[PDB]
């Protein structure tokens, strides 16, 4: 399809027992990190129950230790039923709006309003339309329509005749009508009328006739975030700003009205509130002004749960000239719990490389897998995973059916790992541009 | 969108059953407690009060009230129905004895009563 | 005028093009087109409708 | 309902004499700070004072934001309580002083009472009666009424696509109207039409309701500065047409004061001065505090409550200057200052029990004691976070209540910042493969 | 009403014997500061004469020494005869415009143009309209006291039609413009309708004669005439802001025309005051502009206040007195305010207690005066209202000593607060972010 293979495509979930929250040593694409995956499983329970508001969890650990992997596992195990918002901290630095507005919008995207609405909908194959134009048009008309089970004629009002002539409905068209509003959508064309469609090229697809009742009360479930309600109410076609993104700094009295309106709908039972989760990757890229905002944005009943990831040691907080653990001020870290991810053992590296090789289309000999595992221990899990693709392409060019040690060794020779590339810049120092800007171009 | 949001009072500005605020707020903020309505302007039209200048800017209390309530497209259409007569006065009221005559109700429209374009 | 099912008198969304009977659902449409050769006209005659 | 950080705080828990109860309304301790907040509540409810400043000062987690939100609840829903952080002032869209000025006016409320005269029915008649005035007939299941229409509300009804047989809603006092649909007595006009058929209203065709309506002086600012809502249709284009905030002039705010005072004299409107709360006030810069000196001098101005947790700290935007609270000493003279002190071990045990029964967590007393040890030794704010995980762990362990094993497992799954700082210290040793990036 | 009791509400003037400028020790709310009040009174005489352009006066002194009080006293005793623009220095840092542009506006807000005008206006309730669509027609219109029939020209009938005038409308006609305005409907017509349009307003019928004529005095600042001329409906920007950086050739042409209006006696120019409060927040680029701006024939008198010692000038890194460039101080004369003696504090606290309508016992005022001496005037002033609220919780009629004492223990003064910060060093967040949340 459209969706290609990416770094995380193998992650299908958290790999955890739904009864006990015990993580399995490998399942759903996640290997190891068991203490961290158990803690992430407890956080999913908090999210799905919705009771607790504005918890902030930090996933802290070295690079390539599965902090994003666990975050993808949580997103995949919540599924489409819950708002999950994936923010890179670099995105808050908009030119369109202030940092705190961008953080408000991110929080507001992460609470859903869930609304259930019925419509009668009419769906069937068109047997016939006649229309009388006299000559101004649309004076009267009749629709005959069927399913495999039922056939009816309808007398049409003139605005339905305008809908029919707008959407060029003809005999054989399979249509649905949202009769609460009278938009008509041409679901397709019946195969039984294929020869009527003289203007349709050979690439044209055809459906079978619809089934059952011509009219059904379909029930639709909508989830709309608080941010969408905010943006709708910002200008005459404010919803367009959900796509073009040119929302200004939306005024807070609009949001306060909406908060009141949604609490009204909750108590009336017209709607339900669905608290989601905001994920902030590389949270250390936020500055001291962002953190002091987030402190108190977490205190609302309409706060999502927040989940954050950091690679950083004791490091300088942005927007100040002093250093703190994770790169985050202690003022903020007081309201956070930390989940820590560890480095992998060799058998965990072997398993992750195997899963990555099976998610890719790669037939991998046992000695190539052993070599890639040793490279993993010495050069890191990402570099070994990047060599899988490379070795497959080398093996394919020599027409080989399997990736052998020979192909991994070409890959290892052609593409340096970070440690070898660091050595390369240290040995090549006079030929590279140094931090003083000096370089020598001569032989 | 569900009709709860798009139609039945999930939109703050549109009045109806289940949006009892919007009809009140529309009347009071645009008419009753609105500074540009002619009854409010007429209270401030004198002395050093905030509409004192209106006497000299070539616009009626009705026109000030329209320009505050219609958007810049609607105002631009209304501006099509109007004439550069202060620029024509620059052609006509020209001699020293014409004393650069200007309608006193247009006294502050200085930069259109005199500019080089109309002469050129 | 409100629309009622010719067979059962329940509300009828549908008018059959063939028999001209109004009907409630797919079950009664199945009955209506399986009627004996004179019976559709008897259902019309309870409306005082006729096609002869 | 949901459970956020302060949802156990119902109010200041004061006696009728204004003396604090040692544990009431969800508070434990802070009696001196609660009593001082009680006097600030009196200052707000006694409408006569403008622009008095208050500072809450004390360490993180000592309850400064519990106190500000307890004020907001002693103060009820009537009075405007406008919370911001000092970090929110830095708009990209208007100067910082306009953002402060707008929030000053959001804190001053204006209450109106309308008798809303609502008609809702199926349209029976739409007859002209003037050379332009209609009679509209409306029907419900309980009778009919005829309304003489002003020529302008008639055009409103005509811009709604209203016809005979439609169901419409009219606010006859405000002049608003809505097409609800077409009455389903017409549902068989055709077998298909693109139309929304609704039942006739089953109640009385006319309804009279007393509504108390609140606005703020900032709502008046916004409404008088630019055409709003359905007036400003071209705003849909964005770019230059967006409803940007603008640097509203004092001339406008002065006309709003004049026009509002007129409706107060007539008794139509009731003034309600409220609170602006600025949490994280150390994030305000020197230029903000300079403006607050002028803004607190105006005779209409809310009571302003600051919170700060800084010790002696540099003033933002004036690196040469250090002062207590991060508040410039010039400004600090204006403020009434309430100190909030750190909690003791037994006070922490009490707050833990209050939070547990608010979250619906049931604890053994050994689990209470073990959780409270983490408040003494690590942080109160870390105690409270452990309760919800331990409740989940207990139920998947099949227990009916949280016990020491579920606390102990929660401690291991969810580290505090001190233990995780020890990990960072022990592991950020090198630029090697497994180090944290320093 | 909207005017609640503020910190300067008791200041009702400068308190000087106007024939001699000698300050009376306590009058019009101002206590003490006689040397500064006499200097301020001499500055008022320069302002009221108006002949001197672009003097700058700095009011310098410690916090809570009446620098704002004296400038407010000048505003109160100069009166609405003359413009008095009050600018906090923080307001110059606009996003809508340049710093120097923002200052050019504040300078021009402080110069009035005054015009005296006869306007002839008809206002009345419409009785009926008749039209001869053979164009001509007749309007019948009433006050409470008079009624008449007027012959309408064709363009008046067009305008009456386009503006949808009907019987029972209150309308005005400006005879100079020849332009209608529907003001509303009479309260007598409230019974016409069961439902009203959103835009409709009821009025009392006009009263007296129909065709009123009035002598009106108009005072308009040079900044208003800038904004009006900036764009076709620029008068809207007078309220929303939104001026942009008004191009200088507009201002030059306005200055030239206003000079003609004075030469012809059509207008008089009314120079006023710009008060720049806390002027040390301006930067080196601002002060360089103000140097030239003061040197102009249409400059106001500028007054400014500072409490800074030797302090860093903003936009550079060297220090200077008052926080101001010496190049700028060379253009400024300086008025210095002083701390208050206990008997001056006692009076100011009494003036404040009267304004806040609080009945202090004599011992409460004594203790409160000692607090003001030990802890500062603003702190003791804040305890007046605080003690009233505590006394009311006792249902007490007068503020007693115990109500001041309880106010004192509940609310810390700045010095006691600074001590609390120092004794809490490790529990509060220091300038390096370190804090310990442990017990
Ligand atoms: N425990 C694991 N199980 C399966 N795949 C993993 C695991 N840990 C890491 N990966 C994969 O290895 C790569 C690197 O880990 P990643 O989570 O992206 O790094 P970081 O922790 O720096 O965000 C990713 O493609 C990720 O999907
Ligand atoms: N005296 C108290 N009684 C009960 N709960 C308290 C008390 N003080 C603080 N809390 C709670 O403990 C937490 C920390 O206090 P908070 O007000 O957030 O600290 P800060 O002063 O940093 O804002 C909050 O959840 C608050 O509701
Ligand atoms: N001479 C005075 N007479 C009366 N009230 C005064 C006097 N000086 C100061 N005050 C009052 O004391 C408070 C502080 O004085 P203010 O002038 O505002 O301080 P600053 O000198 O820092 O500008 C204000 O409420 C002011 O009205």
């Amino acid at each position: 399809g459209l969706n290609l293979i990416a770094a995380h495509s193998h992650i299908r979930g958290l790999g955890v027992d739904a009864d006990t929250l015990e993580p399995r040593p490998s399942s759903q694409g996640l290997v190891g990190q068991e203490k961290a995956r158990k803690a992430a499983a407890v956080v999913l329970e908090m999210i799905k129950q919705g009771k607790i508001a504005g918890r902030a969890v930090l996933i802290a650990g070295p690079p390539s230790t599965g902090k994003t992997a666990i975050a993808m596992g949580m997103a995949q195990s919540l599924g489409q039923d819950v708002p999950f918002t994936t923010l890179a901290a670099s995105e808050i630095f908009s030119l369109e709006m202030s940092k705190t507005e961008a953080l408000t919008q991110a929080f507001r995207k992460s609470i859903g309003v869930r609304i259930k609405e019925e419509s009668e909908i009419m769906e069937g194959e068109v047997v016939e339309i006649q229309i009388d134009r006299s000559t101004g048009g649309a004076k009267q008309g009749k629709l005959t329509i069927k399913t495999t089970d039922m056939e009816a004629i309808y007398d049409m009002g003139s605005k339905m005749i305008d809908a029919m002539t707008k959407e060029r409905v003809m005999a054989g068209d399979i249509i649905s009508i949202d009769k609460s509003s009278g938009k008509i959508t041409k679901l397709g064309r019946s195969y039984a009328r294929s020869r009527d469609y003289d203007a349709m090229g050979v690439d044209t697809k055809f459906l079978q006739c619809p089934e059952g009742e011509l009219q059904k009360r379909k029930e639709v479930v909508h989830t709309v975030s608080l941010h969408e309600i905010d943006v709708i109410n910002s200008r005459t076609q404010g919803f367009l700003a959900l796509f073009s993104g040119d929302t200004g700094e939306i005024r807070s009295e609009i949001r306060d009205q909406i908060n009141t309106k949604v609490a009204e709908w909750k108590e009336e039972g017209k709607a339900e509130i669905v608290p989601g989760v905001l994920f902030i990757d590389e949270v250390h890229m936020l500055d001291i002004e962002c953190f002091s905002y987030i402190n108190r944005a977490l205190e609302s009943d309409l706060a999502p749960i927040v989940i954050m990831a950091s690679n950083r040691g004791v490091s300088r907080i942005r927007g100040t000239d002093y250093k703190s653990p994770h790169g985050l001020p202690l003022d903020f870290l007081d309201r956070v719990v930390i989940i820590n991810t560890h480095p992998y053992t060799p058998d965990e590296l072997r398993q992750i490389l195997s899963i990555r090789a099976q998610e890719e289309e790669v037939d991998l000999t046992p000695d190539a897998l052993a070599l890639l595992t040793k490279i993993g221990q010495e050069a890191g899990l990402r570099y070994a995973s990047n060599l899988i693709t490379t070795s497959q392409l080398i093996a394919a060019k020599r027409r080989a059916k399997q990736v052998g040690v020979e192909d991994v060794q070409r890959s290892f020779k052609l593409f340096y790992d970070p440690a070898r590339s660091v050595r390369f810049v240290q040995e090549s120092e006079k030929r590279l541009i140094g931090n003083d800007g000096v370089v020598d171009f001569s032989y | 969108l569900p009709r709860l949001i798009w139609c039945d009072g999930g939109r703050l500005d549109k009045p109806g059953p289940g949006n009892l605020v919007a009809g009140f707020r529309s009347k009071y903020l645009n008419h009753m407690m609105n500074i540009w309505t002619p009854e409010n302007i007429r209270s401030s039209l004198e002395g050093i009060e905030n509409f004192t200048w209106l006497r000299f800017v070539d616009t009626s209390l009705q026109e000030a009230y329209r320009a505050s309530h219609t958007d810049v497209f609607a105002r631009a259409v209304d501006l099509a129905s109007k004439q550069n007569r202060l620029g024509h006065m620059q052609i006509v009221y020209d001699e020293p004895e014409d004393k650069k005559w200007t309608p006193v109700h247009a006294l502050f429209q200085i930069c259109e009563r005199e500019n080089p374009k109309a002469v050129a | 005028m409100k629309h009622y099912c010719d067979v059962t008198g329940l509300p009828a969304p549908y008018l059959d093009p063939k028999t001209r009977l109004r009907y409630h659902n797919k079950e009664i449409f199945a009955m209506i087109r399986n009627l004996p050769q004179g019976m559709g006209e008897q259902f019309l005659e309870a409306r005082g409708a006729h096609t002869v | 309902h949901r459970t956020a950080a302060h949802t156990h705080i119902k109010g200041l828990g004061l006696n009728s004499s204004g003396i604090a109860e040692k544990q009431a309304a969800g508070f434990v301790g802070q009696c001196a700070a609660r009593e001082a907040c009680g006097v600030v509540v009196d200052l707000i409810k006694a409408h006569k004072m403008a622009g008095r400043g208050v500072l809450l000062a004390g360490g993180p987690g000592t309850g400064k934001t519990a106190l500000a939100l307890a004020i907001s609840q002693e103060l009820g829903t009537k009075i405007p309580f406008c919370p911001i952080t000092g970090s929110e002032i830095y708009s990209t869209e208007v100067k910082k002083t306009e953002v402060l000025m707008e929030n000053f006016r959001r804190a001053i409320g204006l209450r109106v009472r309308e008798t809303k005269d609502v008609y809702e029915g199926e349209v029976t008649e739409m007859t002209p009666e003037e050379a332009s005035t209609l009679l509209i007939g409306l029907k419900s299941a309980r009778g009919q009424k005829k309304l003489r229409l002003d020529p302008s509300i008639y055009e409103a009804i005509q811009k709604e696509r209203v016809q005979v047989g439609d169901v419409i809603y009219i606010e006859t006092n405000t002049g608003a109207c809505k097409r609800v649909g077409r009455s389903d007595a017409y549902a068989t006009e055709f077998d298909l039409e693109a139309e929304e058929y609704v039942p006739i209203p089953k109640g009385e065709v006319h309804k009279k309701k007393e509504i108390v309506q609140d606005v703020t002086l900032h709502d008046l600012d916004v409404a008088n500065a630019r055409p709003q809502g359905g007036q400003d249709i071209i705003s849909m284009m964005g770019q230059l047409m967006k409803p940007k905030m603008t640097e509203i002039t004092d001339k406008l705010r002065m006309e709003i004061n004049k026009v509002v005072q007129k409706y107060i004299n007539q008794g139509v409107a009731e003034l309600i001065p409220g609170v602006l709360f600025i949490d994280e006030a150390h994030m305000l810069d020197i230029e903000c505090f300079t403006y607050l000196n002028k803004a607190l001098e105006s005779p209409i101005a809310p009571i302003v409550v600051l919170a700060s947790n800084r010790g002696i700290a540099t003033i933002r935007g004036a690196d040469d200057l250090k002062a207590a609270h991060g508040i410039p000493p010039d400004f600090l003279q204006r403020l009434l200052i309430i100190p909030t002190h750190p909690y003791e071990p037994d006070e922490i045990r009490r707050i833990v029990r209050i939070r547990a029964q608010t979250e619906g967590v049931q604890l053994t007393d050994a689990a209470v004691d073990r959780v409270a040890e983490h408040g003494v030794r690590i942080s109160l704010r870390y105690c409270l976070q452990l309760l919800a995980p331990a409740s989940i762990l207990a139920r998947v362990n099949g227990r009916t209540q949280v016990d020491v094993q579920d606390i102990a497992e929660a401690e291991e799954l969810f580290l505090d910042a001190r233990r995780s700082a020890n990990i960072l210290t022990s592991t950020g040793e090198s630029g090697g493969l497994h180090g944290f990036i320093s």
